[PDB]
C-alpha cells in the first residue's frame, strides 16, 4: 500500500546488496509506483527487470533507486514505464556517485513539463554522474523524454545529464525523442552538461566513446549541449534524422546500421523467459483454432473485434463470416464512435433506448464511414445494435450500470468548491503568494461546475465496464472520484476550456476529453487521464503551455504523437477533402486577413500547404 | 597559537623568484617524534589548509616547491626554489612533535610582474532592493596590478568618503593579479540627490587616470 | 571610444561653423567639395 | 558594398585587421570600397 | 515574425488611443481569451516601437493607421537587415542598427517630406489633397518592377 | 572514509558554549582524530580544541585559554566530532576545520564551519542582480549579484547558474556595515560572448545561512536599440 507520503518502499540506505533474479528465468517487479530503493551503497543489483513503472514524486525520482552513494554495481537492469518528476528525474538512478552501471536498458516516457525553477539534472538513464570510477557501459535508453527547462542551469540529456568528474559513457545508444519546449536549457541527446562546477580540465569534464544517438531532439544538440575547444568526446555517432532547418551544432557520423549494431555489447533481453504477469497482454483474441476460422478474413476478425467487445470468439468469427467484400471493412479499423446527428453521444444508459442515428467507423486509412444504428435485440446487461442491410451486430463498450447511485453520492461533494479556495491551491503546486491569474479558467471553472451532471455522467460511462450489481465497484468509483475531487475538477475545466472547437457540426470537446480510443490505444481510462492532468501541477495546467501539456498528459495515451498531428488527424476523419488552413479560417472567430502578393511566381508558391 | 608571527607579513616572488618561508614558534619545535618539529601548510582564502611536507623529513605528492624544506628550533629558514604563479596564498607551519597548530599566522607570498592594467566596470540603478531604500552603486575593477589600488567615489562632481566600501579578493594563482570591487550603500532619497555617479581608479601601471561615468535612469 | 568595441576606428560626423579664414578661400566651386562644406539651412550646427 | 561589408575578407587579406570581440576580423575602409567598386574610374571620393 | 499590438486597450470614454497598459488580469475579452493565454510579457512603454529581432511590437503607433506602415517598414528593416535586405552579409562593423533604417531603406514619414527616401508602401492617388507637395513616388508597385 | 560536515554555526549565545559536530565516516581513533581550529577571519586568531586517538581514550592536552570553555564528546555510533566550546565571547567567533592535522598514524580530511556570535539574531541574506550600465568588453560578459544586509558571512556560498570554460568569478571578503555591523559581500563572474545568448536569463546562487536558495533574474542579453521614429 503506497505510503501517504512515503518516499520509497524499502527505506534502508543500502539494499539488495546482492539482489539477483538469476534463479531460472529472469523475473520482473511489475506495477512499481514509487522508487524501489530510497538509496544504495556498495550494493549490486543485477538481472532485475521492471515492466510497468509509473513513478511520480515531488523530490528526485529513480526507477531503481534515488542515489547510488558508493560502488553500486547495477547490471542487466531493464526498466520500462512512464516516469514523471519535478525537482529532478532519473532513468535508473537520480544520482550515481562513484557507481558504475553496465549493460542496462530503459524504454519509457519521461515527463518534466512542470514550471519548476531549480537546478535539476533529468536524464533518460541516470540523473547525475559524479564519481571518478563511475561509468555507463553497453547501455541503451529509448526515452521519449519531454521537459521544460526555462533556465540555463538545467540539463536534459537522454542517456545521461551533467556527466562529471571523469565518468565515461562507453558504447551506449539513445533512440528516443527529446522535446524541450524552449532552448534556454542545455538539452542534448546522449549527454548533457559534460562541463563541471570545478575548473573544466579536458579530463575532469567527462568522456564519451563509441556512442550513438538517433534521437529526434528539439531545441538542443544531438550529442553534447555545451561545446567548447578542448572537447573530450572521443568518438560520437548520429544517424541522419530531422532535427526539427537542422542546428548542425553536433558531430556528423555515417549510417551503415549494420556497423552501428556491433557498437552495443548486449543488444537486448526481451526474454523476461519469465512469461506470465498483463491486462492488455491478451488481445485474443486468438481468432485461430475457432470453429469456422478462415485465413483471408483474419484481419476482418480484428476489424470486427472493435465492434463487439466483451463477446465470445465464436460470435466474433460468426459475425465476421457475414462481412462482404464490397464493404469497406477490409481495411484496418480503429475504434468507432456513436453519434446522434453529429453529436458524439457518450452517455449510453440515457441514449440507449433512443435509436442512435449514426455510427462513425474510423479506418486506419484516416477514412470515416457512417453506418445506421437501430436498437435491436436490446439486452439489459449490454446494449446491442444493427448495421444497415449487412445485419452486423454492434454494441457499446459499457454495461449500462446504475449511474444514479454514483451520481447522487459524488455530485453534492463536487459542487461545494471554489476557484479561490485552499483545496485547489493545495492540489496545485502554488504558494499563497502567487495568484491564479495565469490559468484563465475561472469563468470556465464556474461553467463546468454549473453543468457538472452531463460531464460527470459521460465520464463514468467510459471509465470502466461495471459488470457488478454489488455496490463494491460503484463504491470504488465513488472513492476514486472523491479522493481526487480537486484534480478531477481542474482537469475537467482545463480539457473543456481549450478543447471545444467544432469540425463542422462535430464538437471534439467530447472526442478529446472522452473517447480516448479514437486513435487506437483503448487501454487508457478517461478518468485516469483526468486525474493525471489535474494533479500534474500548476505549470502543466498553465495556459501558455497548452501545446506542451498535450504531449505530456494526453499524448502517449490517446495514441497520438503531438497536438498538431492530432488536429490534422481529426481534420482527416471529419471535414475531409478540405485544406486544414481552410478549416482553421472557417472555425476560428478571429478575423483572419491574408493577402497573396501580385507576382505570379510567389502567388503560386504561397498557395501550397508546404511550410516556409 | 603562540607562533602567530610568520617571516615576513607579505613576501613577493617575481614570477619564478620563489619567496622563502621561515616562521618562528614560541615552543621549541624539538620533539621526540624521530623527526624535526617543523612542517609547512599553504591555504588559499576559502578552502581548508593542506600540509606541503610532514615533519620536514619527506615531501608530499604535488608539492608546490620541489626543493626540500627542513627546519629545527623556534625559527627555521627554507627556500621553495621552484616557483609557480598558482602558489599565491598564506602558508602555516605546524610542528609534528606535538598535536598543535600555530593558527592565526601565515605568510603572504605575493607576486611581482609587469603592472597589467586593471579593467573598471560601472553598474546602473537596479529594480531589486528599491523597496529597502538602501540604493547601492557598484564599480568593479579586477586583474589589475599593482597589488595596492587606490579607489575613489565621486557623486554629482563631489568626493565621497567613509560610505564607500572596498574589498580585495585573494591573488589568482594563474594571473598573479589583485581585483578590488567597491560597494556603496545609499538611501533612496540619497540616490535622488545626485543625478550622475562616477567611479575613478588610480594605478601605478596607468599614469593617465581611468574612471567610469554613469547617469541614473540612463541604463 | 565606443563601449562595444575597443577599437576607435569608428568615425562620427561633426558639423561646425567654418572660420573666416576658410570662408574667403571658398571662391572655387570645386573648393566647396574639397573643403567639405554643407548647407546650414536644414542641418544643425551641433555635433552629430 | 558601401553598407554591407561584403568586401570585408578582401580587407583582411590586404591588411586593415580590427579586434572585434577579441577576434581578428577584416576592417572594410572607404578606400577599399572605392578601389573595388570603381577601380579605374576614380581614386578619391572628391574625384568621384 | 509576429507583430503584436500594444495591449493598451481603450474604453468608449477615452478620447484618443488610451495609454492604460493592461496587467494580464484585464476584463477586456481579448486579454482574457487570447493575448493573456498566449503569454508574451512586453515592455509596453507609452511611446515608440521596437523590434526584438524575432518580432515587432507597436506601443504607440497603431498598426492599422496609415502611420502604422511607415513604422512597420522601419521595424522590419531593424528585424531583418542581416540576411534579407542586404545581399546576405551582415551589417557593417561600424554602422549600427539605426543607420540602415531611418535614413535609408524606409518609406518617408510624410508625403510632403523633403527627404531622400523610397515610397515603397503608401499608395496615394492624385484624388487626395496630398497631390500638392507630393515630393515622392505616386505608386510603389507600379514604378518599381 | 574521508568526509566531514560542520553544524551549529552563525548564532551562539554570548557567555554560553556552542556545539559543532563533524560527521566523520569510518574514522579510526588510533590513526585519526578531530580538531577545531581558531583561524576565524581577518582578525586575532589562536587555536581551539583537538581530540586524541581512541587508544588515548579521547584524552589530549588543551590550551589554557581553550580549557574550561570547550567540551569534547566522542560517540562510536555517531562517528563524528562534538565541539563543547563555552562561555562564548563576542570576539570568540571564527572558522575551524574538522580533520586530522597531518597525523603520522593516518590522515582524515576536512571542511570547517563558520558561525557568528552577536546579540543580534541570524538575519537572512539579501542578494540583488545588476545589469552593466556600460557595454562589456569584446567576447567576455560581466554580470554580478550584490549581497546587502546579509548574516552571517560564514558559512555562506554564492554561485552562478550558467557555467563556462575559463569562467572568472572574483570573490569579495566580508565587510562590516556602517550600522549594526552587517557583513557585506558580492559575486562577479565573466563568461564568453557565445555562452550568453540574447534574451538569456542568469540567476545568482547565493546561500545566506544554510537556507532555501532565492533567485533574482539578472541581465546578460545583448538585445539593443528600441525604434522611436518621429512623424513631423
Amino acid at each position: 500500500e503506497l505510503g501517504p507520503d512515503e518516499r520509497s518502499y524499502i527505506k534502508d540506505t543500502f539494499t539488495g546488496r546482492l539482489i539477483g533474479e538469476k534463479d531460472g528465468k529472469n523475473y520482473a517487479i511489475y506495477n512499481l509506483k514509487k522508487p524501489l530503493f530510497e538509496n544504495l551503497s556498495g550494493a549490486t543489483v543485477e538481472k532485475l527487470s521492471l515492466k510497468n513503472v509509473a513513478i511520480s514524486g515531488k523530490n528526485d525520482i529513480g526507477s531503481l533507486a534515488n542515489e547510488a552513494t558508493n560502488g553500486t554495481k547495477i547490471k542487466q537492469v531493464h526498466v520500462d514505464g512512464v516516469l514523471a518528476g519535478e525537482r529532478g528525474v532519473g532513468g535508473l538512478l537520480a544520482k550515481a556517485d562513484q557507481s558504475s552501471i553496465a549493460e542496462s536498458s530503459f524504454k519509457g516516457r519521461i515527463v518534466n513539463t512542470y514550471e519548476t525553477t531549480d537546478a535539476y539534472n533529468i536524464g533518460g538513464l541516470v540523473g547525475h554522474l559524479t564519481g571518478k570510477n563511475a561509468s555507463i557501459a553497453k547501455s541503451k535508453a529509448t526515452v521519449t523524454i519531454s521537459s521544460n527547462t526555462n533556465r540555463s542551469d538545467q540539463t536534459v540529456g537522454g542517456l545521461a545529464g551533467l556527466v562529471d568528474q571523469d565518468a565515461h559513457i562507453q558504447n551506449s545508444y539513445a533512440e528516443g525523442d527529446i522535446n524541450n519546449v524552449k532552448h534556454f536549457g542545455k538539452v542534448a541527446g546522449v549527454a548533457g552538461y559534460l562541463w563541471d562546477r570545478t575548473s573544466g580540465e579536458e579530463k575532469h569534464a567527462g568522456e564519451l566513446t563509441n556512442v550513438l544517438s538517433d534521437v529526434n531532439v528539439t531545441n538542443g544538440n544531438a550529442i553534447t549541449g555545451y561545446h567548447y575547444t578542448g572537447m573530450k568526446v572521443a568518438n560520437t555517432f548520429s544517424s541522419k534524422a530531422n532535427r526539427v532547418v537542422s542546428k548542425e551544432s553536433f558531430e556528423e557520423r555515417g549510417t551503415m546500421l549494420d556497423a552501428s549494431q556491433i557498437v552495443s555489447k548486449k543488444a537486448e533481453i526481451n526474454p523476461l523467459t519469465l512469461p506470465t504477469v498483463s491486462t492488455s497482454g491478451k488481445k485474443d483474441s486468438d481468432f485461430s483454432k475457432i470453429a469456422h476460422y478462415q485465413a483471408n478474413r483474419a484481419l476482418v476478425y480484428k476489424n470486427i473485434e472493435k465492434l463487439l467487445p466483451f463477446y465470445n470468439k465464436s460470435t466474433i468469427v460468426k459475425y465476421g463470416n457475414l462481412v462482404k467484400e464490397n464493404s469497406l471493412l477490409y481495411q484496418k479499423e480503429l475504434l468507432s464512435a456513436v453519434m446522434m446527428k453529429d453529436d458524439q453521444v457518450i452517455t449510453d444508459i440515457v441514449s440507449n433506448k433512443q435509436t442512435a442515428n449514426k455510427l462513425l467507423l474510423h479506418y486506419n486509412d484516416h477514412s470515416s464511414e457512417k453506418f445506421d444504428l437501430k436498437y435491436q435485440t436490446d439486452f439489459a446487461n449490454l446494449a446491442e445494435y444493427n448495421l444497415g442491410n449487412t445485419g452486423l451486430l454492434y454494441t457499446p463498450n459499457q454495461f449500462l450500470y446504475d449511474r444514479d447511485s454514483i451520481v447522487k453520492e459524488v455530485l453534492p461533494e463536487l459542487q461545494k468548491l471554489d476557484y479561490q479556495s485552499d483545496a485547489i491551491r493545495k492540489t496545485l503546486g502554488i504558494s499563497p503568494e502567487v495568484k491564479l491569474t495565469e490559468l484563465y479558467l475561472e469563468d470556465q471553472f464556474s461553467k463546468t461546475k454549473q453543468n457538472l451532471g452531463d460531464s460527470l455522467k459521460k465520464l463514468l460511462s467510459a471509465d470502466a465496464g461495471l459488470a457488478s450489481d454489488n455496490s463494491v465497484t460503484r463504491g470504488y468509483l465513488v472513492d476514486k472520484i472523491k479522493n481526487n475531487k480537486e484534480a478531477l475538477l481542474l482537469g475537467l475545466t482545463y480539457l473543456e476550456r481549450w478543447y471545444n472547437f467544432n469540425y463542422g457540426q462535430v464538437n471534439v470537446k467530447d472526442l478529446v476529453m472522452y473517447h480516448p480510443d479514437f486513435f487506437g490505444k483503448g487501454n487508457t481510462s478517461p478518468l485516469d487521464t483526468l486525474i493525471e492532468l489535474g494533479k500534474s501541477g500548476f505549470n502543466n495546467l498553465l495556459a501558455k503551455n497548452n501545446v506542451d501539456t498535450y504531449g505530456i498528459s494526453l499524448a502517449s495515451q490517446h495514441g497520438a504523437t503531438d497536438l498538431f498531428s492530432t488536429l490534422e488527424h481529426y481534420r482527416k476523419v471529419f471535414l475531409p477533402n478540405t485544406s486544414n488552413n481552410d478549416w482553421f479560417k472557417s472555425e476560428t472567430k478571429a478575423y483572419i486577413v491574408e493577402e497573396k502578393s501580385t507576382i505570379e511566381e510567389v502567388k503560386t508558391k504561397q498557395g501550397l500547404a508546404g511550410t516556409k | 597559537a603562540a607562533a602567530m608571527a610568520q617571516s615576513p607579513a607579505s613576501l613577493s616572488a617575481s614570477a619564478g623568484a620563489a619567496a622563502a618561508i621561515a616562521c618562528r614558534s614560541s615552543q621549541a619545535a624539538a620533539a621526540a617524534a624521530a623527526a624535526a618539529a617543523l612542517a609547512w601548510y599553504a591555504a588559499k582564502p576559502g578552502a581548508a589548509p593542506a600540509a606541503l611536507i610532514y615533519a620536514a623529513s619527506a615531501a608530499a605528492s604535488a608539492v608546490p616547491a620541489r626543493f626540500s624544506g627542513s627546519g629545527a628550533g623556534t625559527d627555521f629558514a627554507a627556500a621553495i626554489a621552484a616557483v609557480e604563479a598558482e602558489d599565491a596564498a598564506a602558508y602555516y607551519c605546524a610542528q609534528a612533535a606535538a598535536a598543535a597548530a600555530t593558527f592565526g599566522a601565515g605568510t603572504r607570498a605575493e607576486a611581482k610582474r609587469t603592472v597589467a592594467a586593471p579593467s573598471v566596470f560601472i553598474f546602473p540603478p537596479s529594480d531589486e532592493q528599491l523597496k529597502s531604500g538602501t540604493a547601492s552603486v557598484v564599480c568593479l575593477l579586477n586583474n589589475f596590478y599593482p597589488r595596492e589600488a587606490k579607489v575613489q567615489w565621486k557623486v554629482d562632481n563631489a568626493l565621497q568618503s567613509g560610505n564607500s566600501q572596498e574589498s580585495v579578493t585573494e591573488q589568482d594563482s594563474k594571473d598573479s593579479t589583485y581585483s578590488l570591487s567597491s560597494t556603496l550603500t545609499l538611501s533612496k532619497a540619497d540616490y535622488e540627490k545626485h543625478k550622475v555617479y562616477a567611479c575613478e581608479v588610480t594605478h601605478q601601471g596607468l599614469s593617465s587616470p581611468v574612471t567610469k561615468s554613469f547617469n541614473r535612469g540612463e541604463c | 571610444k565606443d563601449p562595444a568595441d575597443g577599437n576607435e576606428v569608428y568615425a562620427t560626423n561633426v558639423v561646425k561653423e567654418l572660420t573666416e579664414a576658410e570662408a574667403r578661400n571658398l571662391n572655387s566651386f570645386e573648393s566647396l567639395i574639397d573643403h567639405n562644406i554643407l548647407s546650414a539651412r536644414e542641418y544643425q550646427s551641433g555635433d552629430y | 558594398p558601401y553598407i554591407s561589408n561584403q568586401y570585408e575578407e578582401d580587407a583582411k587579406q590586404q591588411g586593415q585587421t580590427i579586434n572585434l570581440y577579441g577576434k581578428e576580423r577584416g576592417l572594410v575602409t572607404d578606400e577599399l570600397v572605392l578601389k573595388k567598386v570603381f577601380d579605374g574610374k576614380y581614386k578619391t571620393w572628391a574625384e568621384f | 515574425i509576429l507583430l503584436y499590438d500594444a495591449y493598451k486597450f481603450g474604453d468608449d470614454t477615452t478620447s484618443g488611443k488610451a495609454t492604460a497598459e493592461a496587467k494580464f488580469d484585464s476584463s477586456n475579452p481579448a486579454m482574457k481569451n487570447f493575448f493573456g493565454p498566449v503569454g508574451n510579457k512586453v515592455v509596453h512603454n507609452q511611446h515608440g516601437a521596437y523590434a526584438t529581432g524575432d518580432g515587432v511590437y507597436y506601443m504607440s503607433y497603431r498598426m492599422l493607421d496609415k502611420d502604422g506602415a511607415i513604422t512597420y517598414t522601419h521595424a522590419m528593416t531593424h528585424d531583418s537587415d542581416q540576411d534579407i535586405y542586404l545581399g546576405g552579409y551582415g551589417r557593417r562593423n561600424g554602422l549600427g542598427p539605426e543607420f540602415f533604417a531611418k535614413g535609408l531603406l524606409q518609406a518617408p514619414d510624410q508625403p510632403s517630406d523633403a527627404t531622400i527616401t523610397i515610397n515603397s508602401i503608401l499608395k496615394h492617388s492624385k484624388s487626395d489633397s496630398t497631390e500638392g507637395s507630393r515630393l515622392q513616388v505616386l505608386d510603389p508597385t507600379e514604378r518599381f518592377q | 572514509a574521508v568526509a566531514l560536515a560542520a553544524s551549529g554555526a552563525a548564532a551562539a549565545a554570548p557567555g554560553a558554549s556552542l556545539k559543532l559536530s563533524c560527521a566523520a565516516s569510518g574514522a579510526t581513533a588510533a590513526a585519526a582524530a578531530a580538531a577545531w581550529v581558531r583561524a576565524a577571519a581577518g582578525k586575532a586568531l589562536e587555536w581551539v580544541a583537538a581530540i586524541a586517538a581512541a587508544a588515548a581514550a579521547a584524552a589530549a592536552a588543551a590550551a589554557a585559554a581553550a580549557a574550561a570553555a570547550a567540551a569534547i564528546s566522542a560517540d562510536a555510533s555517531a562517528a563524528a566530532a562534538a565541539l563543547a566550546a563555552a562561555s562564548l565571547a563576542a570576539a570568540d567567533t571564527a572558522a575551524y576545520y574538522c580533520a586530522a592535522a597531518g597525523a603520522a598514524a593516518a590522515a582524515a580530511w576536512g571542511q570547517g564551519t563558520l558561525v557568528t556570535v552577536s546579540s543580534a539574531s541570524p538575519t537572512s541574506p539579501k542578494v540583488f542582480p545588476l545589469s552593466l550600465c556600460s557595454t562589456q568588453p569584446d567576447g567576455n560578459v560581466v554580470i554580478a549579484c550584490l549581497v546587502q544586509g546579509f548574516f552571517p558571512q560564514e558559512p555562506l556560498s554564492v554561485t552562478w547558474s550558467e557555467s563556462g570554460q575559463g569562467v572568472t568569478a572574483r570573490n569579495f571578503p566580508p565587510s562590516q556595515d556602517a550600522s549594526g555591523d552587517l557583513y557585506t559581500t558580492s559575486s562577479q563572474l565573466t563568461l564568453p560572448a557565445t555562452q550568453c545568448l540574447a534574451g538569456k536569463s542568469v540567476t545568482c546562487h547565493v546561500k545566506h545561512y544554510t537556507n532555501p536558495s532565492q533567485d533574482v533574474t539578472v541581465p546578460c542579453p545583448a538585445v539593443p536599440t528600441p525604434p522611436t521614429p518621429s512623424p513631423s
